[PDB]
């Protein structure tokens, strides 16, 4: 849940950079379309003729929507397996905690109707 | 903290540090128990 | 050729677009691949085409 | 604008023989105009009268918008024979309000900004004469006042400085007459009541106007059309301790960034308060705000426009 | 103002700076009164009576709020002496911890001064001011989240929420209608701190993006809601639009990133055998939404507030976050639901 | 037959299919009641790496005083 | 234990004494000024008793920004006088 | 009295001045819109379409049931003593005592 | 009776009782510092005795 | 195959000039709907899955096709609507509708609890704004307060039901997954699991009770009689119900019991009322709830016969109700006053209009098999195994319903019509269109529904 | 007071009738001032003299609430047996929660109260379970 | 119209387009060289 063997300075650890990072993700192409949008309503806000077809700021938009979007993915994509990989390694010390059961076929109710 | 502060020192906030010349603290042997039991993370959450 | 383009500009997009939705969701067939030969339900060994389950 | 901390900064190579001198209180004939034209040796820019084709005529693109689009019926040759029942009377001079806050918001931004003599024909401090006289005879109800001086009390104390030199004219009762000698059949056929009470209350107005410590120079009709006698009392006549004299630091440039754009400095003038004479109706205004985009002049952007310019996309 | 202003709020940056990144109990202290000296100025600016109301009534509250706080510094000397932020080792300093924690923020007991705070502000650049402000007392609550007492932070989250959803109903002003969402969505921010400290960094984020969108969009002079109203013909009908995007996410809708807090504040709860809670915390937030249901009329009818003066040049602010932000605003939910993990 | 190719997937497909997307689900299913199981032990008792609060100090000062 | 049962009784007095008005709002700054007071006795006492030396220079800097807070507010209650009249808590516009 | 809102519309076209219109506005796109692209829709769809409704999409097995039933009915009677119905899915389980 | 006056009524009740409980905290306290910090006591004297927190 | 067609069709209205527009939206929505009944009509012996879990798969989804049905029909009839008001604003327009078909095809693909509920009340933001705006009648804003006051006070109890579950059972997720399912105890605590998984579809899915949210969305019509069919789509967009009562809590339905007894008064007293109401609109409004109650009895039943019946009415009052609001649409742009009384009067002016009248009126009753009486026989035969007493009061119903249709065609057979000056053009190519895309399908279903009545037949 | 609310906990478990009203008029007493407290610094016109009655009005009422729903727990107690259900305070919460439009002559909302009184005071009943927690820790 | 009365844009800036344009380009090679870099360090790690 909470950090315990980790600190701030510089967002990922570089410790911990063994897994793959995402690559041409669906995920980086609706923050991608995002970025697209953002650079749809700036000539609705400030008045400019064609959302579509206007001036070509929207470049800028785009590539930083993608790039803080790729090292947020690249946080994600971190945190998630540190997550995973306490939870898996917390069964594998203490064992008595998580209890296996196995080979059941118990007597339940039967509903009428 | 919120934020932590790597690569540069600015604490000087618990009991029993480092002195201004020599001078002691009235409850530095104390602390020297209480710092060298409480420094992992096991009587943190518990504090049994 | 030449009119065609700025007439029918928006006419090729729909089915153009069904296209890359028939692509898209066939692409996620790769991803599902745990127990293709495996589990007995259709299962047989093929030996003149590799992969009969998609 | 915002960055003025390098070299353009407000008093800075200007507020040095550069002065606002308001050529107002033309009772109700054309008179100002000649005492304007008149005074261009001294001052630098001088800008014509605000009327109803102005709003279209400065930030939009030279020719004014037709009467339907530009002002909702409204007209001057409907003031000129003023009538009952569902009229113009009031929503006319709040249009004539909103101009004439427009073209001192361009004057002050023409003044701050390179320092130049300018010369404005009838002010906003002129307009309530132009109001009260109206509402003395049956034209103007009670509650249309009081909902013009709602927006007298916010617009005016935006601008920190009123004025440093006001001109009053006051010329005969028989001014009917030389109104009936320029050759204009609009102007014509007005009420002498009308004319005799503008002239009354501007009597009234002039003295809280000389008293806010700006110099009032007051001139008769054989001291009018003199371009000597006009430039030498306006150099020899200084201005002191006045409201003009302020902070070029804090006072000159929060003048400036609302004097900058036009929509701040009118965004205080619509009020939300409903009157039946200001126009409530949404259903036609749908249509000719619609018809306003139609129209080739702006409609798309505040400066490039489809088939009016663009040398570029980008 | 020169650089001055930029100095003045360059130092309010600096002092939330102070309260991030500390471990000392006094130097928190000094980042809540850095803040209580530089706020002030910009609460005044154009010279108004309303202004030197709102700062008399904004400081006498916040300075107590700070008096308050230094009690539990010192009852943090009197028990254990320990000078690190970690836990407060008393029942007694834990009350008057977050008592003053709460008169700082928009929580329950402590929230007559906001709504008359946010009226005294003469401009919008000065109504973010306190929106970003909420960021320095809940970064104190995120360090000493255990040793707290259920019965006295769950009770004033509770409270906020039904004085924040009735505290909007019976007004007009948009400032008013801003200042009482603050009240309803910290009831939402401490809801969280005993069940599991993170999400509340999360809410902060979506809230902050939010409200900030909205006095950006306000740029266009607005103070009541007949104000607001001539917006829809004599101003330009897209940004009418871009609003209702807005307006709509601040309350519980699913379509919309605004859902997101309640999201998780709602899931983490009922992790902890806790369902009667969240039940009161989802139908109360409604009412935070009925005040955006009326103020969404103002958008898509008519409405009849036309007015005979109609505006030719175009309008020209300073829009510095005006475009990027809503975007994130609006959708989010279908864009980053694993933010969560980044966050926190 | 004709509707068969090129508009079905066949009786093959979703057998083979949907059993590993349950595949999946069976592990993304197990997880969570072991991550909801083990956050109800590591915040009862502080033994693991998680919902730890931060400590004091590990190291302040060691050296000799002039104490009594 | 024997002197923290008056300086902490002091406190709450004052406590009190800030949130009761008889409508001048210059007693309730100079309430502050005793806060900080009564803060600085109580903030002394844990530190001189029990030989810290480094905390020492801490109610120092406490006494700094207890005057800091006690001239920006009273700078505020200057321009209530220059507004209006005389200072009253009575003497308010804001709904 | 408003001084804006009078303002009426009531315009009903239909057959005055089109003569023949689905809707107003260009008769000659008018055609190619009410009467061409809606009934290319109207003919696919529905006709095209219906050989897909019912018309031989198995279904379910629903046909494949008939070649399977039909099958075990005649191995069951011949060659066992049940009629196809005794026992389900469960012959000689773990009981509940 | 019952699906316009009655079968309504449930919740139109809540409706009017969240307009009239609005009162009670919007237009009560019309302005005085006095009277916010009067408050304030009140709330300390609470959590001291009747929500007791040691 | 379904994701990125219709978000395909959000640039093409933008994108298309002002002569177009309404050519491209219907024409490049028909080609779409083709591919629904191309590729989802394919079974197996059970669910299948088309995909991972973003939209997942049919198990006894016709009423997906239905929507894609609606994605051209809607624009059919909002032609004479919206025909003298901004460019820009019909390009808004359709893309709203062509957003709320968007989640309408997610929420019946997606076999989950949890995205389903979410994208659930996605529809519910574009309707508000539909119905609050291009309101022909005035206090329009009550449709749209009460719309969402009696729908998110009842659907946001399912966040603290739905995570509840999850967080004791497994995971709602992937639904095929969920036969973990455990025998709820019936326990005081499970009494509010029950009703608030409940509640969120007993506003949605009209009762007796809370039945209110209904008429005011039709009397206060979000277009005259044209955007109506996207509230026909909300009143089986609760059929979530299909799903809760079968997975989630099989063996305690015990609190079923009460809400059918509640919903069989919703038969009759709703029925009631529906014979003497001026508005033409409001005399398929109150119609629709009396409908639409047989699903509510029949689902809580739980017998395989009743999902047989309910499926089939899903399907059946999709295409009949919406074909009756289509009708008032023909008799509002015309007069302008939905009055019954006011207009009186068909083959004096309207010849073969009258027929299209008989077509979608006695549709209500029991025909020769269309869909209805598939739909309404196998539910009434299915509460005869509940209890022999219901048929006393279903045949009640019986009698009503001939009094639904025959009411709105001799109010309608009168040939009088003095005062109307206008309607003196009978039908326009697309008016006539509207009757035949709703009836002709209705018509195909008589052959053979196996394809519409499909939970395991 | 927390003290109080652990003993409201306890009586009930047997049968002392006597004792059990006098533990809910501690609680709707305390409860009335707490209410009451606040509206004392809606300005109050004539000070210890309306200040009084305006406390008079609320405390005495929300004590009679708390009494009436003691007593109705008491004799809905001793008629019919099963002691724990949520149907057997149902009605004494409709009786405590009638007493609502006795503070006004109207008849009308303390009717309309009924129902919603006697709805949430069960809930509190029904509260004795597991399944029922206002505050938790984990 | 032909922008009548000084226009206040006309944009020929080059200042603003030249850098929007360029750091945008700058992003992108900045973005695809650490990924690539991490494409290495992926392989080289495990």
């Amino acid at each position: 849940g909470r950090q315990g063997r980790a600190t701030f300075q510089f967002l990922p650890d570089e410790a911990r950079s063994l897994p793959p990072p995402k690559l041409t993700d669906p995920r980086l192409a609706f923050v991608g379309f995002l970025g697209y949008c953002s650079g749809l309503i700036d000539n609705a806000i400030r008045r400019r003729p064609v959302l579509l077809a206007g001036l070509h700021r929207q470049l800028l938009y785009i590539t930083s929507f993608v790039f803080v979007g790729y090292y947020l993915l690249k946080r994600q994509d971190y945190m998630y397996a540190v997550r995973d990989h306490d939870m898996f390694s917390y069964i594998k010390s203490h064992x008595x905690x998580x209890x296996x059961x196995x080979x059941x076929x118990x007597x339940x109710x039967x509903x009428x109707x | 903290q919120k934020r932590l502060g790597v690569d540069l020192d600015r604490w000087m906030t618990i009991q029993s540090a480092e002195q201004p010349h020599g001078i002691p603290s009235r409850c530095h042997a104390f602390e020297k128990e209480w710092i060298e039991c409480a420094h992992g993370i096991g009587s943190i959450r518990a504090e049994k | 050729l030449l009119q065609v383009v700025r007439d029918h500009w928006v006419h090729v997009l729909v089915p153009m677009g069904f296209v890359f939705g028939y692509y898209l969701d066939r692409k996620n067939d790769e991803k599902l691949t745990a127990f293709r030969n495996k589990s007995l339900l259709y299962k047989r060994e093929l030996k003149p085409n590799e992969e009969v389950t998609w | 604008p915002l960055a003025y901390i390098l070299g353009e900064k407000a008093t800075k190579k200007m507020t040095e023989k550069s002065k606002l001198i308001t050529v107002d209180g033309n009772i109700c004939s054309g008179k100002s105009k000649l005492a304007k034209e008149i005074a261009e040796k001294l001052g630098l820019k001088h800008f014509p009268e605000a009327g109803i084709h102005y709003v279209d005529s400065t930030t939009g693109d030279g020719k004014p918008l037709p009467v339907q689009f530009s002002g909702n019926c409204s007209l001057e040759k409907f003031y000129d024979d003023p009538k009952s029942n569902d009229g113009n009377s009031y929503r006319l001079q709040a249009w004539l309000y909103a101009s004439r806050l427009l073209q001192y918001a361009d004057a002050l931004e023409h003044l701050l900004s390179t320092g130049q003599g300018v010369v404005l024909e009838r002010s906003i401090y002129s307009d309530f004469v132009f109001l009260e006289a109206m509402y003395r005879q049956g034209f103007i109800r009670k509650q249309c006042v009081d909902h013009y001086n709602q927006v007298k009390k916010v617009t005016i104390c935006e601008y920190l400085p009123p004025h440093v030199v006001v001109y009053v004219d006051v010329p005969v009762p028989e001014v009917q007459s030389r109104i009936q000698k320029k050759g204009n059949p609009h102007e014509m056929k007005i009420t002498s009541a009308y004319l005799q009470d503008i002239e009354n209350a501007y009597k009234g107005t002039f003295l809280p106007e000389m008293s806010e410590k700006c110099e009032v120079l007051q001139y008769s009709a054989w001291e009018a059309q003199d371009a000597e006698k006009v430039v030498e009392d306006i150099e020899y006549l200084k201005y002191d301790k006045g409201p003009w004299l302020d902070q070029n630091d804090r006072n000159l440039h929060k003048l400036r960034m609302l004097v900058q754009d036009k929509l701040e400095v009118l965004n205080y003038t619509s009020i939300p308060v409903f009157l039946p004479e200001v126009t409530v109706g949404a259903h036609q205004s749908d249509q000719v705000f619609q018809e306003f985009t139609e129209l080739p002049g702006r409609k798309y952007r505040a400066g490039y426009n489809e088939d009016v310019g663009d040398k570029w996309i980008w | 103002n020169p650089i001055i202003f930029i100095i003045i709020l360059l130092t309010i940056m600096l002092g939330t700076i102070i309260v991030m990144i500390s471990s000392h109990w006094l130097l928190v202290w000094i980042g809540f009164e850095m803040n209580m000296l530089a706020i002030i100025p910009i609460m005044m600016k154009n010279h108004n009576p309303r202004a030197t109301e709102a700062s008399t009534k904004y400081f006498l509250t916040q300075s107590t709020a700070s008096m308050l706080l230094m009690m539990a510094v010192i009852i943090n000397l009197m028990f254990s002496g320990q000078w690190t932020v970690m836990k407060l080792f008393n029942p007694m300093a834990s009350m008057l911890m977050t008592m003053a924690l709460a008169m700082k923020l928009g929580m329950a007991p402590f929230h007559f001064w906001v709504p008359e705070v946010t009226q005294g502000i003469p401009l919008s650049s000065g109504l973010i001011l306190l929106t970003w402000q909420k960021l320095a007392p809940m970064s104190v609550l995120y360090q000493i989240f255990p040793s707290i007492n259920l019965n006295l932070i769950l009770t004033l989250s509770v409270l906020s929420i039904l004085i924040g959803g009735w505290g909007g109903l019976n007004q007009t002003q948009l400032r008013k209608i801003m200042a009482y969402s603050s009240i309803a969505h910290m009831g939402w921010m401490t809801a969280v701190l005993p069940y599991n400290p993170t999400m509340t960094l999360l809410n902060l984020i979506i809230y902050i993006i939010m409200t900030s969108t909205m006095f950006t969009m306000f740029m266009a002079n607005s103070t009541t809601t007949t104000l607001s109203l001539s917006h829809t013909w004599n101003k330009t009908p897209i940004m009418t639009v871009l609003i209702l995007a807005t307006l709509l996410s601040m309350g519980g809708l699913p379509p919309l990133s605004g859902f997101m807090p309640k999201w998780m504040i709602i899931q983490e709860m009922t992790k902890n055998n806790s369902i009667i809670l969240p039940t009161f915390m989802a139908i109360t937030a409604l009412l935070n939404l009925y005040f955006y249901m009326r103020l969404t009329y103002s958008t898509t009818l008519t409405m009849f507030p036309s007015t005979n003066n109609m505006k030719m040049k175009w309008q020209f602010p300073l829009m510095k976050k005006m475009t990027f932000l809503p975007t994130m605003v609006v959708l989010s939910t279908m864009m980053l639901p694993l933010t969560p993990m980044l966050s926190v | 037959r004709w509707i068969a190719r090129t508009f079905f997937d066949g009786p093959e497909k979703n057998y083979e299919r949907t059993m590993a997307i349950l595949q999946i689900e069976a592990e993304k299913a197990e997880l969570r009641l072991k991550e909801l199981e083990v956050r109800r032990l590591m915040r009862a008792r502080g033994d693991g790496p998680w919902f730890h609060y931060p400590t004091i100090d590990k190291e302040l000062i060691d050296h000799s005083p002039k104490a009594t | 234990s024997m002197v923290y049962m008056n300086i902490m009784m002091a406190f709450t007095v004052s406590l009190v004494g800030l949130l009761m008005y008889r409508s001048h709002l210059m007693s309730s700054l100079l309430c502050l000024e005793g806060m900080m007071l009564s803060l600085f006795v109580m903030a002394a006492l844990t530190i001189l008793n029990s030989h810290f030396t480094l905390a020492s220079m801490m109610p120092i800097i406490l006494l700094v920004f207890a005057a800091c807070e006690a001239a920006l507010g009273l700078s505020l209650l200057v321009m209530v006088s220059n507004t209006y009249g005389t200072d009253y808590v009575q003497n308010l516009n804001l709904l | 009295r408003w001084q804006e809102d009078p303002e009426p519309e009531d315009e009903n076209l239909y057959e005055k001045n089109p003569d023949s219109h689905g809707y107003d506005k260009d008769p000659a796109v008018d055609i190619w819109n009410m009467r061409v692209v809606f009934f290319f829709g109207f003919s696919i769809v529905l006709v095209l379409g219906s050989t897909f409704v019912a018309y031989l999409p198995d279904y379910r097995m629903q046909e494949w049931a008939r070649r399977e039933a039909e099958r075990l009915v005649k191995y069951r009677e011949a060659h066992g003593l049940p009629i196809m119905e005794s026992n389900c899915f469960d012959p000689s389980k773990i009981q509940l005592p | 009776l019952l699906d316009l006056i009655w079968l309504e009524a449930i919740l139109p009740k809540t409706i009017s009782l969240a307009q009239m409980k609005a009162s009670t905290l919007v237009t009560n306290q019309k302005g005085l510092i006095k009277l916010y910090f009067l408050s304030f006591l009140i709330t300390i004297l609470i959590s001291m005795i009747l929500f007791n927190f040691h | 195959k379904y994701i990125i067609p219709t978000i395909m069709l959000m640039p093409l209205t933008w994108l298309s000039k002002n002569n177009m527009i309404w050519v491209n939206s219907t024409a490049h929505s028909l080609l779409i709907s083709f591919t629904s009944l191309l590729l989802m009509n394919q079974f197996g012996d059970n669910s299948l899955n088309f995909s991972l879990l973003f939209f997942s798969d049919s198990l006894s989804t016709p009423l997906l096709i239905l929507t894609m049905w609606l994605l051209p029909l809607m624009l059919m009839a909002s032609q004479h609507h919206l025909s003298k008001e901004n460019l820009t604003r019909k390009k808004l327009f359709i893309t709203m509708l062509i957003s709320l078909q968007l989640f309408l095809i997610m929420t019946f693909t997606a076999m989950e609890l949890i995205l389903f509920y979410i994208l659930f009340e996605a529809t519910l933001v574009p309707t508000l704004i539909i119905i609050t705006r291009w309101g022909n009648q005035t206090e329009r804003l009550n449709a749209g307060l009460y719309f969402l006051f009696y729908t998110l006070a009842g659907s946001l109890p399912l966040l603290v039901a739905l995570i509840y579950i999850q967080n004791t059972v497994g995971s709602l997720n992937f639904l095929m997954l969920q036969y973990w399912v455990q025998p709820v105890h019936n326990s005081w605590s499970n009494v509010f699991m029950w009703l608030a998984c409940m509640m969120a579809f007993m506003v949605k899915m009209p009762l007796y009770g809370l039945h209110l949210w209904l008429p005011k969305a039709h009397v206060e019509a979000p277009i005259a009689g044209s955007m109506v069919l996207a509230a026909v789509l909300l009143k089986l967009g609760g059929y979530g119900m299909l799903r809760i009562t079968l997975i989630l809590n099989p063996m305690t339905d015990f609190m079923a019991y009460p809400f059918i007894m509640l919903s069989l008064w919703g038969m009759i007293m709703t029925s009631s009322i529906c014979l003497r109401q001026t508005d033409l609109k409001s005399l398929i409004a109150y119609s629709s709830v009396s409908h639409m109650a047989l699903v509510i009895v029949a689902i809580l039943i739980q017998t395989p016969w009743s999902y047989m019946g309910a499926t089939a009415l899903m399907i059946a009052h999709g295409l009949t109700s919406s074909m009756l609001f289509c009708l008032a649409n023909s008799n509002y742009e015309r007069i302008h006053s939905r009055t019954m009384i006011l207009a009186r009067g068909l083959q004096t002016l309207l010849p073969l209009m009258a027929t299209w009248w008989l077509l979608a009126s006695l549709t209500n009753l029991a025909l020769p098999p269309t869909i209805n009486l598939i739909g309404e026989l196998f539910v009434v035969m299915s509460t005869f195994s509940w209890s022999n007493i219901t048929i006393i009061l279903m045949g009640v119903n019986m009698v009503i319903t001939a009094l639904y249709s025959l009411y709105m065609l001799i109010m309608t057979q009168r040939g009088k019509y003095t005062y109307h000056i206008n309607n003196i053009s009978p039908s326009f190519t697309r008016e006539n269109a509207l009757m035949s895309l709703h009836i002709l399908p209705l018509l195909l279903l008589t052959l053979n529904p196996k394809i519409i009545l499909g939970p395991l037949y | 007071a927390k003290t109080v609310l652990r003993q409201y906990w306890d009586i009930p478990e047997g049968t002392e009738c006597h004792r059990k009203t006098y533990a809910t008029t501690s609680i709707g007493g305390a409860a009335g001032l707490v209410v009451s407290a606040y509206s004392v610094a809606l300005k109050t016109p004539t000070s210890f003299l309306e200040g009084v009655a305006r406390t008079g009005r609320y405390t005495f009422t929300a004590a009679a609430i708390g009494a009436i729903f003691g007593l109705t727990s008491c004799i809905s107690a001793q008629v019919r047996e099963k002691p724990d259900d949520p149907l057997n305070y149902l009605i004494g919460g409709c009786a405590g929660g009638l007493i609502l439009g006795a503070r006004t002559r109207s008849y009308g909302i303390g009717a309309a109260a009924c129902a919603y009184m006697g709805l949430t005071a069960a809930l509190v009943k029904m509260g004795q379970l597991e399944g029922w927690q206002v505050f938790a820790e984990p | 119209k032909f922008y009548i009365q000084e226009p206040p844009h006309g944009s020929p800036n080059w200042l603003k387009v030249g850098l929007t344009l360029g750091t945008s380009v700058f992003l992108w090679i900045y973005l695809i060289k650490q990924h690539n870099e991490d494409v290495l360090e992926y392989k080289r790690r495990n």
